[PDB]
């Protein structure tokens, strides 16, 4: 479960990566 | 070894 500065985006089929709007970065990692 | 997707909606 993400602490949202991060947003839940899936890549087209399966996978979710946590992406932050303020820093503008896509990470596979959960802080 | 995977790339990240770029931040662009």
């Amino acid at each position: 479960p993400l602490p949202p500065g991060w947003e839940k985006r899936t890549d087209s089929n399966g996978r979710v990566y946590f992406v932050n709007h303020n820093t503008r970065i896509t990470q596979w990692e959960d802080p | 070894e995977e790339p990240p997707p770029p931040y662009e909606d």
